[PDB]
């Protein structure tokens, strides 16, 4: 599956 | 005031004209123009952005080598104004490629996240117009859904064909389109259960449904 890189704000805890 | 992104598939398959008198691209553009005209003439305070996916060029904040390709932010989150109607019916042309609709959704979410900072809205909304012809990756979809919930963004999907119980005989949908329909249903149910599945409509219902939604305190 093609990997995407999410913007930092979406990865915030 | 609402914040709304119109997230429009302009990929090559949308140009194929074989039902009625208008291609899916032409049908969707007509709905968008009628909606924007209504908003302008009524002096609505809603802010409306436009994101296109399937465009030959790329123009968005997330774009890098092999990321968020062929997705273009045509209009930022602003009041629609008379001048934009001209701008929409000139720079919305059919694309020659296809793009990943979940990439387009992320671009639309990122646009809302940045451009709604420090301001109060009744709802944050993304309306997708597509024939679901294009492949997509589900990488980190669970984080996309988590962020839609956290930011309280609602989703609506508009397709050029029915998919409900009265859809009737088969419409020759490709396996990719059937996969797209299923993933749309998974997303909408993840967001709002059975009620979310009800937010999947046809182009024929889009102009009127764009305005209707259930109020939820924020």
């Amino acid at each position: 599956e093609r990997k995407r890189i999410l913007p930092t704000w979406m990865l915030a805890e | 005031k609402s914040a709304v992104v119109l997230c429009m598939d302009v990929g090559l398959a949308m140009s194929h004209s074989n039902q009625g008198k208008e291609s899916p691209f032409e049908q969707a553009k007509k709905v968008m123009m009628l909606f924007l005209q209504r908003q302008v003439f009524a002096e609505s305070k809603d802010e409306i952005a436009v994101v296109l996916y399937g465009t030959d060029t790329t123009d968005n904040a997330l774009a890098r080598e092999d990321q968020y390709e062929n997705i273009s932010v045509h209009r930022h989150l602003m009041l629609p104004d008379f001048d934009l109607l001209e701008q929409i019916e000139n720079v919305v042309e059919p694309g020659s490629v296809q793009a990943d609709f979940l990439d387009a959704l992320i671009v639309s979410m990122d646009l809302l996240q940045k451009e709604t900072l420090g301001k109060k809205y009744t709802r944050l909304h993304i309306a997708v117009f597509s024939d679901l012809s294009s492949p997509f990756s589900v990488d980190q979809l669970e984080v996309i859904i988590a962020n839609l919930k956290k930011a309280e963004i609602t989703l609506q999907f508009f397709l050029p064909f029915s998919v409900d119980e009265g859809s009737g005989p088969g419409k020759g949908l490709s396996d990719q389109q059937k996969e797209g329909i299923e993933m749309v249903r998974k997303i909408m149910f993840s967001l709002d259960g059975e009620e979310g599945l009800s937010e999947v409509f046809t182009f024929r219902d889009a102009l009127e449904r764009l305005s209707i939604f259930k109020k939820i305190e924020r």
